[PDB]
């Protein structure tokens, strides 16, 4: 079973009839461990004309958020320390220009407090959570690595414009190299989890009857069978 | 000459069209009265420098010797112009009354850009008579003169009550045409009138179709 | 060029006019800091680009086998082992001239005529 | 006018909607507060020669040469239009087609650097120079049209014809030089609403 | 130089083990697939 | 004849190299209504096409009135010039969506080529005849062209029928 | 190279069903660290402290879609790991791509 690989930088132009100009995406999943299937969407409204914001989509967030806040929300509030990460050439006025209107957007939030706030003390605390378990979940969910991702989020918005400025073509959607193939071994995983997780909460039910062996090891036998027999993976 | 020499030249083709339309409808006009060259037109409704006074363009016309034979009660027509690129409820009464007394039956105001919603809400306020509104930029070229546009013709309630009888048709069973159709307007059709179409046919030579105006 | 921002509250620099003295000043709208203008140029648009054709050419651009070999001769060391290509500006309106670079100088001489 | 080669063009360039955006190679906004000298060398003269028989904001434009040679235009013309577009609230100056550097200076007449940026687009995307709108590319063609010679017999009498790459009718009908008795847009959708259900069918 | 019968032939870093290895089971059994209209193969 | 053809492809190759040189110098004009790139295309296509077109025609008049394949073309019972051509002379240039083989690999047709190679052996021109047995590259391109055919042939087959059903109903 | 061009079902899904070539193979899963180490022990100044202007042509390296810092002159660092693999101490299955043009 073929499937567009994950953890890679792409960029797509989106048709004249649409409030969005171009967009870049990146599918992320832990190479070893659960394998979450939540993708990061860093859109770019305002077509290649109209008077051009930059918003990105996060898991559980209703609307989309403007990149600026995301920097201050990480731990970098001042400029030039930000372009440090984005641009690797102070003499690239073109790129820089585009960004101007955007800084003004977030100009209304001048610190980390409100930054982690606007995402609707309880939420701010929750905000952190959404950065260690939702924000770019691959790479690692440890703690003291905040810095690196900032350089990433800079390298992305970069790769973006590099196309949005007709310097690099739109990413070849069917460039097989950026496609993987889940053979037998891999399949028995994403399938298993769905099961074992129902097995997890099954042994939870027996303990929720014990007003004080039992495990019918056929559900892991018959479950597997169902799929392989018919062709219906998911439980 | 500047670029105002042309702002007359266009208003003129738009003019000439009206004429043609007035004559095709079934009215009086001398071939000369239609062939009033752009030259002898300029010097007639212009002041000094080069601005046009429409208040002096309006006129009357009447039913030819023939038209009374097929269409009995076909009244007299009246075309009026205005220099106000946005005419309103006031210069309206100038029209609304002007006909309500003279007693014509056919009003044809030529709004340059547009009449007011407060204004036009007084058109069916002078019945039996009816009034139509035509934008300027839509009358510079007569659409009937076109190659694909075939010559049409109206039909008396006799020739109509015949057609229907001759083919045993129930009106609804007849090909339609929109009331706000460019040609339908041009000939001032009405909900209930028929129109005979005569066009070329690469199989027999000439076919005769008819469209009623719903 | 390499223009600048400003210390204290590290932000973008917006310009303002030095009224009483008639000259251009630059500033900040977060604190108060103000430094004069580095250059009178503020914004440029360019609807018919030409910048980015020379696209990053590290000396190592001679070990990438997927590139063509031309036997011309640079405007300086006068060698005869040069590589080339066309503008990297993916613009449907660009042109198709060849720019050549020599591994023993780094010029940008064309083949045009 | 049938085989009048230049007459074809003479109308072509009078219908094909050309906008400032397709001739501007670049645009910049410098700061020059002195309406009696420039901070530019190759500009000096053009100031001094403007002292014989307002706002501090300057605006310079770098137009493309070959694009001004293609569709053919003149600074005198170009500006003339601009001026009557805005009128009494925008002073503009300009070099002359002869020079080795085309330039266009200008000034106007609570945060101005934001407004004079909104007026950057409205100038580059809401200002047409020549043409009825929506009609880009316009090629020319010589078609084969058989026809009745005066001597009776039918014969080869080819005539030039203009084909477009866009669709506007209401306007391109009343254009000096066409036969608004033969005009035709392939957009049947339009035609029926404009020329009457009949002509639609024909199409 | 060459024979006017055979097929006309038109820094190197790597070589192809053999072009006839890009095929899978199906085409692998077809003799001279380079002489038929490809869509037929 | 197999020789007489060869130098009509060699010369045509140079008649291409000439206009590629004359293009990598901006010494060519944009055919009105088309982009310099599009206008680049416009010539290569009309060059390779006209080459193959006469390439075959050379053999056509070289095949006597007894040649069976010919007979089956005169009779009108199968195939036409084109067919013979692609089997005895030059198959031709391959193409998809109207334009010569794209650049799926960054700035090149295949990795076996030097980047920015605009020549015909890269843009999909099969110079060989079926009788001579195509080269790998050529063999590949050819398929991608045919591949396009089968696509709609498994879509227009019933979509025309869709379009049809409406017309009926 | 990877897939056979001809073998594929007619009609319906056609080209959505591909068969593998003879020489093609799929990866299995090697280890990152024995090369991460091998990097941060040969010239690899960690990403953490970077200066875009001070470090102009710093060749950045990505690992499985992650940015594990940059590196100065890579040319030697490169043709050593690849030679280490050829002897077989870091699985022949890993992929290493250098995009000089960037
Ligand atoms: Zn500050
Ligand atoms: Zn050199």
């Amino acid at each position: 079973q073929e499937r567009s690989a994950a953890n890679i930088v792409q960029v797509f132009k989106k048709a004249a009839p649409s409030p969005i100009s171009h967009v870049a995406e990146i599918r992320s999943a832990l190479e070893k461990g659960s394998r979450l299937i939540s993708t990061m969407q860093i859109k770019l409204y305002g077509r290649e004309d109209k008077g051009r914001t930059i918003k990105a989509t996060l898991p559980y967030v209703k609307q989309d958020i403007p990149i600026v806040i995301v920097f201050r929300a990480l731990g970098v509030v001042p400029d030039g320390e930000i372009l440090q990460h984005i641009c690797y050439d102070e003499n690239d006025w073109q790129m820089l220009e585009m960004l101007k209107p955007c800084i003004e957007e977030g100009f209304v939030i001048q610190d980390k407090e409100v930054a982690l706030d606007f995402i609707g003390e309880k939420r701010i605390q929750y905000a952190k959570d959404i950065l260690q378990k939702e924000l770019l979940p691959h790479i690692t969910q440890e703690e003291g690595f905040e810095t690196r991702k900032t350089f990433f989020l800079g390298y992305m918005v970069n790769r973006l414009l590099l196309c949005a400025l007709e310097r690099k073509d739109q990413d070849d959607r069917d460039h097989f190299g950026k496609k993987r193939l889940d053979l037998a071994g891999p399949l028995l995983a994403n399938l298993f989890r769905i099961l074992f997780r129902k097995l997890t909460r099954e042994i939870y039910r027996y303990m929720q009857r014990c007003i004080e062996l039992a495990v019918k090891s056929t559900t892991i036998t018959s479950g597997l069978k169902y799929s392989l027999a018919t062709g219906n993976w998911g439980e | 000459m500047e670029d105002n020499n042309r702002i007359i030249s266009r208003l003129w083709r738009s003019f000439r069209t009206v004429k043609e339309m007035a004559a095709d409808r079934g009215y009086f006009i001398s071939q000369e009265e239609m062939d009033q060259s752009l030259e002898e037109f300029r010097s007639k409704i212009c002041d000094s420098m080069g601005n046009p006074q429409r208040k002096l363009m309006s006129f009357l016309a009447n039913p030819t010797p023939e038209a009374l034979e097929k269409y009995s009660d076909l009244g007299t027509l009246w075309v009026e112009f205005c220099d106000e690129p946005s005419v309103g409820i006031k210069t309206m009464r100038n029209f609304c009354l002007r006909i309500q007394e003279k007693n014509f039956s056919t009003g044809i105001f030529i709004y340059q850009n547009n009449i007011t919603p407060s204004a036009n809400k007084m058109i069916p306020t002078v019945s039996p008579a009816i009034i139509e509104t035509f934008q300027e930029s839509d009358l510079v070229v007569n659409i009937t003169h076109h190659e694909l546009v075939p010559k049409h013709i109206r039909l008396s309630d006799g020739e109509k009550s015949q057609l229907l009888q001759r083919y045993k048709l129930k009106e609804s069973q007849l090909p339609r045409i929109q009331r706000e159709d460019p040609v339908a307007r041009y000939l001032g059709l009405k909900r209930g009138q028929v129109v005979k179409i005569i066009r070329r046919s690469e199989t027999s030579g000439r076919y005769a179709s008819y469209r009623i105006c719903l | 060029a390499s223009f600048r921002f400003c210390l204290e509250c590290n932000n973008m620099l917006y310009p303002k006019e030095d009224k009483e003295n008639q000259r251009l000043l630059y500033s900040c709208r977060n604190c108060d800091y103000t430094e004069l203008a580095e250059d009178p140029k503020v914004y440029r648009h360019e609807l018919i680009t030409n910048i980015g054709e020379t696209a990053g050419i590290v000396d190592d651009i001679g070990q990438d086998p997927t590139l063509p070999r031309s036997d011309k001769e640079c405007p300086e060391c006068h060698s005869r082992d040069c590589v080339f290509f066309q503008s990297q500006q993916r613009r449907k309106d660009t042109n198709m001239t060849l720019f050549y670079v020599c591994l023993n100088c780094k010029k940008t001489f064309r083949d045009e005529s | 006018i049938a085989l009048d080669i230049e007459k074809a063009k003479v109308i072509q360039s009078s219908i094909e909607y050309t906008t400032l955006k397709n001739v501007t190679s670049a645009t910049e906004i410098y700061y020059d507060p002195d309406p009696t000298s420039t901070v530019i060398e190759e500009d000096f003269d053009t100031v001094e020669a403007y002292f014989s028989i307002q706002s501090p904001w300057l605006l310079r434009l770098e137009l493309d040469r070959a694009r001004m040679l293609d569709k053919q235009l003149t600074m005198n013309q170009v500006a003339d239009k601009i001026s009557e577009v805005f009128s009494d609230d925008l002073f503009v100056m300009w070099s002359e087609d002869n020079a080795d550097k085309l330039i266009i200076r200008c000034r106007v007449i609570a945060e101005e650097d934001q407004m004079l940026k909104r007026i950057e687009a409205h100038m580059l995307d809401l200002i047409a120079l020549r043409g009825i709108p929506g009609i880009s590319k316009v090629y020319m063609v010589k078609h084969k049209v058989s026809v009745p010679d005066e001597s009776g017999e039918y014969k080869n009498e080819e005539l030039w014809a203009l084909e477009t790459d866009g669709i506007n009718l209401a306007e391109v009908m009343a254009v000096p030089g066409v036969d608004s008795s033969r005009t035709y847009s392939n957009s049947f959708v339009e035609i029926l609403s404009v020329l009457g259900i009949e002509a639609t069918r024909s199409s | 130089l060459n024979d006017t019968a055979k097929r006309i032939k038109p820094t190197f870093t790597h070589c192809e083990i053999h072009p006839s290895m890009i095929l899978g089971v199906a085409a692998s059994i077809i003799p001279f697939p380079d002489h038929n209209q490809s869509p037929r193969n | 004849t197999m020789k007489e053809i060869t130098h009509a492809i060699s010369s045509a190759k140079e008649q291409v190299q000439e206009i590629i040189y004359k293009a990598q110098h901006n010494e060519l004009e944009l055919k009105p209504g088309m982009t310099l790139r599009e206008s680049f295309e416009g010539e290569v296509s009309r060059t390779l096409n006209d080459a193959r077109d006469s390439a075959g025609r050379s053999a056509e008049m070289n095949l006597k009135d007894l040649n069976n394949v010919k007979q089956m073309v005169s009779a009108g019972s199968k195939g036409s010039f084109i067919n013979i051509a692609q089997m005895s002379a030059c198959v031709g240039q391959q193409m998809v969506e109207g334009k010569r083989i794209a650049f799926g690999f960054a700035d090149r047709s295949l990795p076996h080529f030097t980047k920015d190679d605009f020549s015909p052996e890269s843009k999909g021109f099969v110079e060989n005849s079926y009788l001579r047995g195509l080269t790998p590259q050529e063999f590949f391109f050819h398929a991608m062209a045919g591949r396009e055919g089968l696509i709609d042939t498994a879509v227009k087959t019933a979509e025309t029928g869709y379009i049809q059903r409406r017309l009926v109903k | 190279g990877l897939v056979c061009p001809a073998e594929t079902p007619e009609g319906q899904a056609c080209g959505l069903v591909k068969n593998l070539s003879l020489l093609s193979g799929i990866s299995i899963g090697s280890p990152s660290e024995p090369i991460i180490n091998f990097l941060e022990e040969w010239g690899m100044e960690p990403l953490e402290d970077y200066d875009p202007a001070q470090h102009t042509k710093s060749t950045r390296i990505f690992v499985n879609g992650v940015w594990t810092g940059i590196h100065r002159d890579p040319s030697m660092l490169v043709s050593t790991m690849r030679d280490l693999r050829r002897s077989g101490a870091i699985s022949p299955e890993v992929s290493i791509i250098r995009d000089i043009r960037e």
